[PDB]
Order: C-alpha cells, then sequence, then structure tokens
C-alpha cells in the first residue's frame, strides 16, 4: 500500500527520501491514483511536492474539475 | 502511380493527417528499401542515431539529455530510429521533435522514421489517404515503417529486421563523405529488449553509448558471481520473474557485450552527450589503423 506511505512522508515536509522510496520506475501510478494526494498537496501549501506530482504524468487541466475548484 | 505499383510487389500505404507510412511483410530486400526511401524523397545520411527502449519515468535530467541529443542530430542532419510509438521515453522523443520543428523551421529538418509490427497495432482503414484516430502509436513521429507480415498476437516480432536495416546502411559507401564511405552509426540505451539489441548492434560492429535502473544501469555499475550481483542489485522485481536458467542466459549476453571494450562507450554524471557521442565514433575510426596513417 504504496498511497499510505506516500501519504505520511507528505504530512512532514519531506522530498528527497520520499522521491527515493516512493518513486522508483519498478512499481507505476497514474492520475487516478494521486488525484486525491494532489488536492492535499495544494492545500497545504507544500509546492515542491507538486512539483514531483507534476513531473510524473499528472495531467493538471484533467485534475481541476469544477467541483474541485468550487471546493 | 510508382506508390501504386509498389504496392503489387508488395502483395495501401498512403499519408495520415489530423506523414508517409509503408506496409511490409516481411524479408524485404535493405537494399532496395534504402534505395526507394532515397529515391522517392528525402536524402543522404550525413549521421544516424539510433535508440532502443516498457513505460519509464523520466528524470529532471534525461530530458536534458535527450533534447540535446535531438538538438544535435537537427544540427548535423540525421535520422533517429525508435521501435513503435509505446508512450514514454519515445513519446517524449518524439514531443522533443514536434517542439524543435516550430521552433527553429528554416533549413533543414529531423526525421525519427520509426519501426515496429503490424500485428501490435490497432486496426485503421486500409487504402487511399486514410484518416486515422487514435497498441498505440504517436502523433509526432514523421514516418513509421510496418513490418511483422501476417501476426495478430505476435509479440516482437519486427525488432529483428530492424536491426538487419541498421547493419546495411553502414556498409553502403559514399565518396568523400568526410568518414572515407563509411556513414556514421551510434546505438543510445536508454530494458531486456535493448540489452538484446546491445549484443546484435556489438556482433554488427556498431559503438554503443550507455547512460551513466536497467541493463544499461548494470553495464554501468559494470565499470557468475559478478553478474549475479551486479542483476541483483540492478533490479529486485526484475530478476525474480527471469528463471534460473534464463539469468545463465544473461550471464552469456553480459559476456558477449563485455567482450570487446574499445566499441562500447560510457557517459559521466552541458555538451557530455556530444562529447561521448564523438568519442564513441572516435574509438571505431581508431581500432582500424587505416585512419593512423
Amino acid at each position: 500500500n504504496w498511497n499510505g506511505q506516500l501519504k505520511l512522508l507528505l504530512e512532514w515536509n519531506q522530498l528527497d527520501l520520499a522521491s527515493d522510496e516512493i518513486f522508483t520506475n519498478d512499481r507505476n501510478w497514474e492520475s487516478a491514483d494521486l488525484q486525491d494526494v494532489m488536492f492535499t498537496a495544494l492545500v497545504k501549501d507544500r509546492p515542491k511536492f507538486v512539483r514531483l506530482f507534476l513531473e510524473n504524468g499528472l495531467n493538471l487541466r484533467k485534475f481541476l474539475t469544477t467541483e474541485v475548484l468550487r471546493e | 502511380d510508382l506508390a501504386n505499383f509498389i504496392q503489387e510487389n508488395f502483395k495501401a500505404f498512403g499519408d495520415i493527417q489530423f506523414g508517409k507510412y509503408i506496409r511490409l511483410s516481411c524479408d524485404t530486400d535493405s537494399e532496395t528499401l534504402y534505395d526507394l526511401m532515397t529515391q522517392h524523397w528525402h536524402l543522404k545520411t550525413p549521421n544516424l542515431v539510433i535508440s532502443v527502449t516498457k513505460n519509464f519515468a523520466l528524470k529532471p535530467r534525461m530530458r536534458k539529455i535527450f533534447s540535446r541529443l535531438i538538438y544535435i542530430a537537427q544540427s548535423k542532419g540525421a535520422w533517429i530510429f525508435t521501435g513503435g510509438t509505446h508512450y514514454g521515453l519515445m513519446k517524449y522523443i518524439g514531443e522533443v521533435v514536434r517542439d524543435n520543428t516550430i521552433s527553429r523551421s528554416s533549413e533543414e529538418n529531423v526525421v525519427a522514421i520509426g519501426i515496429a509490427a503490424w500485428g501490435m497495432i490497432s486496426n485503421r482503414e486500409t487504402l487511399y489517404l486514410a484518416h486515422y484516430i487514435m497498441y498505440c502509436l504517436d502523433n509526432n513521429h514523421t514516418h513509421l515503417l510496418l513490418v511483422d507480415n501476417g501476426t495478430h498476437g505476435h509479440p516482437t516480432i519486427e525488432a529483428k529486421v530492424r536491426t538487419q536495416l541498421e547493419k546495411y546502411i553502414s556498409e553502403r559507401v559514399i565518396p568523400e563523405s568526410n568518414y572515407g564511405g563509411k556513414i556514421p552509426i551510434v546505438c543510445f540505451a536508454q530494458g531486456k529488449e535493448t540489452l538484446k539489441s546491445i549484443n546484435v548492434a556489438i556482433k554488427s560492429k556498431i559503438p554503443c553509448v550507455v547512460v551513466e535502473g536497467r541493463i544499461a544501469d548494470v553495464i554501468a555499475s559494470l565499470v557468475s558471481s559478478c553478474v549475479k550481483e551486479s542483476l541483483l542489485r540492478f533490479l529486485p522485481r526484475t530478476i525474480s520473474r527471469l528463471s534460473e536458467e534464463e539469468t545463465e542466459s544473461w550471464i552469456k549476453w553480459i559476456k558477449e557485450v563485455l567482450e570487446s571494450p574499445h566499441l562500447l562507450t560510457v557517459i559521466k554524471i552541458d555538451e557530455i552527450v556530444s562529447n561521448a557521442i564523438s568519442f564513441a565514433l572516435y574509438k571505431a575510426f581508431s581500432t582500424n589503423e587505416h585512419d593512423r596513417d
């Protein structure tokens, strides 16, 4: 369950460690997987993590639906 | 006229807009293929690159490396070779190509010239100029030559014949080419498919370049127990899927790759790409000793 392991490291603002452990080539991820993490990433003002999520194939125009903007 | 003539010989090949592509089954003469490409259109090749990559996540620097590679190919005038259009690294190459053309335009152009099989792709209308709508393809590549004859589930069938063509062009001689009649050829490694193609390349006496998480990383680490240690270090999950005897086959292939040191070349962590390419070429030119005098 790499998602929870990622959530914990997202709480504390730690990038260098997270890149290595959760973002290696063996495992895979898609935007559908990362939408919720992205939402919190934006809300809590975690910029470098937004960079990390955008580098690894997160389509931003697809993520911003009108409901998310209302929220 | 000539196109309709070719279809009869092959026993259909228009252009898709939304470049020109051709369909060939297999065993086509490499000389005839190159002659047709020159006859119909295009021009001679001062230098052509080949790359073998299967999803992979781009890194902050890898994009710089490959953008520089494509810029150099633009500067000199070159053909690039890629396998299919499965999105990933090759799709990024296509995007860089498309960006470069509009960025510069003016004189000259670059060609991707991708190669793949008929079976892997989804169905498409068969001729004149049938439109195409998006196992998958990339829009950036200019032309893709089609291979693999008649198959529906055969995987990586074209991967053989592609290497064959990669060997042929070198043999062709052009006077006053600035390389003594031998057009240069270089391989760039981004996994297992690249490993096999490296052995084919070396057997064809073609220098290759390897970046400083796959076979390429194992090759860099190298710079029996040795093979197994590097293999286990490079990829935990990949080795487990392979059977024990497949590891012996991997040992044999790695031994073949390391057999000759001079042809192979390695990058080290702005102009590093250009320097590596030139260095690779230079080693081959130096081995013969005919350039020495």
